[PDB]
RNA sequence: UCUUGUAAUUGGAAUGAGUACAAUGUAAAUACCUUAACGAGGAACAAUUGGAGGGCAAGUCUGGUGCCAGCAGCCGCGGUAAUUCCAGCUCCAAUAGCGUAUAUUAAAGUUGUUGCAGUUAAAAAGCUCGUAGUUGAACUUUGGGCCCGGUU
RNA sequence: ACCCACUCGGCACCUUACGAGAAAUCAAAGUCUUUGGGUUCUGGGGGGAGUAUGGUCGCAAGGCUGAAACUUAAAGAAUUG
């Protein structure tokens, strides 16, 4: 019994049926659509570089609050726009208009250390330098 | 269970471990077979002809006795029916509900039963053409079936 | 109380409830 | 268009990185012997680790079988030769039982310090890779 | 309907079994599982059994004694190739010391170590320990 | 100084019975604590969990503290103790009577041939309390308990030495993991070896040898 | 909310028989700053 | 009476990173192998990368900034949806490497043939008939005897 | 017609756990980590959604088949006051 067949000559209904039900899956009907090369933000890569498009104070709370406000970036490739987390504070004071910027993932989250609304692109450099190294002073952000 | 039910009794004959010539029985052998002949001659199925031997003349039954079912007696002596005993009874059976319901338009439990006894006639007829009891194709039709039993 | 009624997909019941308050799909070659 | 030159690496590292039993048991090592880092462990687990496989599959195989006679009989025949076990136990199910100090003490400083010539075995090391 | 003997067969023994019976009684009968439950007599795990003869297809009487674990069939016959054996039995028996899984092989009907030791191999049929 | 209050603290009191097994074999029914210490000493103690518990009444809310412990010396003899107090060291006392009343043995075993002083079980064997299932699987010499650290000190506590360990289900508590364990190494003592399939004396419970020296008073 | 959320779920593991840590003032605090 | 630690205590040893005659090396060179001579006394020839409520290893640390219709009164104390607002000390792991991102694999028995589940958690067609498909009762030479001959 | 003792086949019941389960409970939901008697359908976290598009039956109502982007850390069984 237990509801699938089990004949000695029966392995094409369990193929078929195999692939119907991975059909019924996340992941391989993420990956054989190939919608990571459709609708996602990157063409399936894992980073990208954009141009700083605009920048807002979008602070935790009213003035007594943390800061974690970020900046919407258009895409260099695809042309499209998403916003992408700065880290750290005072890093935005190397973070104007047309800036240059790479951006990668996010990751994980806890109940604490950022639970930022789907903001999921955390910008790893600046002015094609750094954003670690410049945040350390080993270098300084090039003029244009 | 049964085949086109959900019932499961198990009534039924139970034949005795003794394959050998009930003890005062002691009449013949062949003359019970001439009268399986007469009975042929006059025309009875051959279910008929196993229950009117056991019910009149002490035959338990033909196979123990004479050493032959009889079918293959009826067969040997070339009073074979064309289709056979079940499958003509079937047909009759399936007549006379499709007449009842030729008769009565509004009745769909006489047209459920019918697609049932027609299910079970082709199951029989498949099986009987297979086995080379009938012709290869014996086309089974709703209406000319009917001159086909009576 | 009561037990809620379950189903994945909601009852045309409850949507008639719920809504009273052209070009196909792309295939790229 | 021409050929590779194999490689392959002979550290792992281990499944479960953060046990308080681990960690101590690899740092009582570094200092019962005078290793540089956890490399070390790991290597002699990876050897390990591979002889303990080919003893599982040597013995799952029948007894007097001309594989098992000739594979397991170069294997003791080797690890007698660098003498990680006995003289006497030339048996595979003692091969299951090797432990990792049973090989580091056949090392270079081990010895070096063993017979006598270095008083330590920091000391040991750094006599050695002075030539 | 009863698509295997063997099957309800090795089942009905088990119940018997684990229910705590003396002796169990088994309809049909059949090759298999004469030469099945000889092999199992064979090596102890029962007691003994007697085909009860009648003409449709008999019954047996199996008188057992406690001191069997597990009886049961692999069905479909798989068809096993020899160095396939040690990993079926790594696959369903307790240890590897003790407990046996049976073969069909065209040199009978016989237990793996059997197998091996005649150096053939068939068709799977179930296992006991 | 102890005084026998039952059958086998008389027994056991004058030193009459020394070896374990006629207990074992004939299952021998054990209700104090004392008998298990006057008869295997060494017994090494380690505690696994102690927890406060509230139940609450009309007004008031009772707390309570629930000690679970294990008890094993080193050699293939095991005890669990699951109680409740209204004090947490009178808990562990509770907990470590009823572990040393409720001791159970184990029949160790080698994984392939037989050689040399057996390290592991003889049977894959399972245990299951509340939807977590243990599976111990024989493991070769050396080869290290791979359990959780809990679990891992539980068999080492027992006396094998090598136990693979597939562990199925949500194994987020620790006091259904304990009892499934348990269980799976008291059903590993409970399955039966065909090695015991030689013929065994079986005595006529020995009590009623000693029936003389061990009655009422 | 984090010192809070440490002192929902710090609170709990006492009643499952859990060891946790102490509290002082280091305990809401971004412990090590991101890029 | 012999063994570990500490010290702005002290002493002489050793050696290559480097510099470089030379020679090997090479098609010619560079570099490796060998080597004349020089080359270690701490800010030297200075090791980093991540982390510290539990997972998961390591703080009953220190200091600073901002607010409080809270006590005091100009000293301050405490709180501070400031998700700490910012620095330092100490500790943990890996190590000439360490982190991060995306994809994938194991742990996953969340694709389950081995090996999932369907009363109530997602999930047994309203019911029956039926073709392809899967699956399908038992039985036909068994037993006994004979030797020869191989292996532990 | 009734009673008594059997037997086959039905509809439900009472108790129990030798077993099973997360639990309520269940002679089946038992004979399942000691996992294989035959077979058909269904399911893979919650939303978007029985929504969109296409096909199809339907006079109509409608039914049948039936996604994707996006977003989100959540969404059964008993006891205790």
């Amino acid at each position: 019994g237990k509801g699938k067949p089990r004949g000695l000559n029966s392995a094409r209904k369990l193929r078929v049926h195999r692939r119907n039900n991975r059909w019924a899956e996340n992941n391989y009907k993420k990956r054989l659509l190939g919608t990571a090369f459709k609708s996602s933000p990157f063409g399936g890569s894992s980073h990208a570089k954009g141009i700083v498009l605009e920048k807002l104070g979008i602070e935790s709370k009213q003035p007594n609050s943390a800061i974690r406000k970020c900046v919407r970036v258009q895409l260099i490739k695809n042309g499209k726009k998403v916003t992408a987390f700065v880290p750290n504070d005072g890093c935005l004071n190397f973070v104007d208009e047309n800036d240059e910027v790479l951006l990668a993932g996010f990751g994980r989250k806890g109940k604490a250390k950022g639970d930022i609304p789907g903001v999921r692109f955390k910008v790893v450099k600046v002015s094609g330098v750094s954003l670690l190294a410049l945040w350390k002073e080993k270098k300084e952000k090039p003029r244009s | 269970g049964r085949m086109h039910s959900a019932g499961k009794g198990i009534s039924s004959s139970a034949i005795p471990y003794s394959r050998n010539a009930p003890a005062w029985f002691k009449l013949s052998s062949e003359s019970v077979i001439e009268q399986i002949v007469k009975y042929a001659r006059k025309g009875l199925t051959p279910s008929q002809i196993g229950v009117l031997l056991r019910d009149a003349h002490g035959v338990t039954q033909a196979r123990v006795i004479t050493g032959n079912k009889i079918m293959r007696i009826l067969k040997s002596n070339g009073l074979a029916p064309e289709i056979p005993e079940d499958l003509y009874y079937l047909i009759k059976k399936a007549v006379s509900v499709r007449k009842h319901l030729e008769r009565n338009r509004k009745d769909k439990d006489a047209k459920f039963r019918l697609i049932l006894i027609e299910s079970r006639i082709h199951r029989l007829a498949r099986y009987y053409r297979t086995v080379a009891v009938l012709p290869p194709n014996w086309k089974y039709e709703s209406a000319t079936a009917s001159a086909l039993v009576n | 109380g009561h037990k809620s009624y379950k189903s994945k997909h909601a009852s045309k019941g409850a949507l008639k409830r719920l809504y009273k308050g052209g070009k196909p799909d792309k295939q790229v070659s | 268009p021409r050929a590779p030159r194999t490689y392959s690496k002979t550290y792992s590292t281990p499944k479960r990185p953060y046990e308080s039993s681990r960690l101590d048991a690899e740092l009582k090592l570094a200092g019962e012997f005078g290793l540089k880092n956890k490399k070390e462990i790991y290597r002699i687990s990876f050897q390990l680790s591979k002889i303990r496989r080919a003893a599982r599959d040597l013995l799952t195989r029948d007894e007097k079988d001309p594989k098992r006679l000739f594979e397991g009989n170069a294997l003791i025949r080797r690890l007698v030769r660098v003498g990680v076990l006995s003289e006497d136990k030339k048996k595979l199910d003692y091969v299951l039982a090797l432990k990792v100090e049973d090989f580091l003490e056949r090392r270079l400083q081990t010895q070096v310090y063993k017979l006598g010539l270095a008083k330590s075995v920091h000391h040991a090391r750094v006599l050695i890779t002075q030539r | 309907t009863r698509s295997s003997v063997l099957a309800d067969a090795l089942n009905a023994i088990n119940n018997a079994e684990k229910t705590g019976k003396r002796q169990v009684l088994i309809r049909p009968s059949s090759k298999v599982i004469i030469k099945f439950l000889q092999v199992m007599q064979k090596h102890g795990y029962i007691g003994e059994f007697e085909y009860i003869d009648d003409h449709r297809s008999g019954k047996i009487v199996v008188q057992l004694n406690g001191r069997l674990n597990k009886c049961g069939v692999i069905s479909p016959r798989f068809n096993v190739k020899i160095g396939d054996i040690e990993k079926w039995t790594a696959n369903l028996l307790p240890a590897r010391q003790f407990g046996y899984v049976i073969l069909t092989t065209s040199a009978g009907i016989m237990d793996h170590e059997e197998a091996r030791r005649k150096h053939v191999s068939g068709k799977i049929l179930g296992f006991v320990y | 100084g102890w005084v026998p209050v039952t059958k086998l603290g008389r027994l056991v009191k004058a030193g009459k019975i020394t070896t374990i097994e006629e207990i074992f074999l004939h299952s021998l029914p054990v209700k104090e604590f004392q008998i298990i210490d006057t008869l295997l000493p060494g017994l090494q103690d380690e505690v696994m969990n102690i927890k406060p518990v509230q139940k609450q009444t009309r007004a008031g809310q009772r707390t309570r503290f629930k000690a679970v412990v294990v008890v094993g010396d080193s050699n293939g003899h095991v005890g669990l103790g699951i109680k409740t107090a209204k004090e947490v060291a009178g808990a562990i006392r509770a907990g470590i009577i009823i572990a040393k009343l409720s001791v159970i043995p184990i029949r160790r075993g080698y994984w392939g041939t037989n050689l040399g002083q057996p390290h592991s079980l003889a049977t894959k064997t399972t245990g299951k309390c509340g939807s977590v299932t243990v599976r111990l699987i024989p493991a070769p010499r050396g080869s290290g308990i791979v359990a959780s650290p809990a679990v891992k000190k539980l068999l080492q506590l027992a006396g094998v030495e090598d136990v693979y360990t597939q562990s199925n289900g949500k194994t987020r508590t620790l006091e259904n993991t304990l009892k499934a364990a348990f269980v799976a190494i008291g059903n590993t003592y409970g399955f039966l070896t065909p090695n015991l399939w030689a013929e065994q004396p079986l005595p006529v419970s020995p009590l009623d040898i000693y029936s003389d020296e061990a009655s009422a008073q | 909310s984090a010192k809070s959320f440490i002192l929902r779920k710090k609170e709990l593991m006492k009643r499952r028989g859990r060891k946790v840590a102490k509290d002082s003032k280091f305990t809401g605090r971004k412990r090590r700053h991101r890029f």
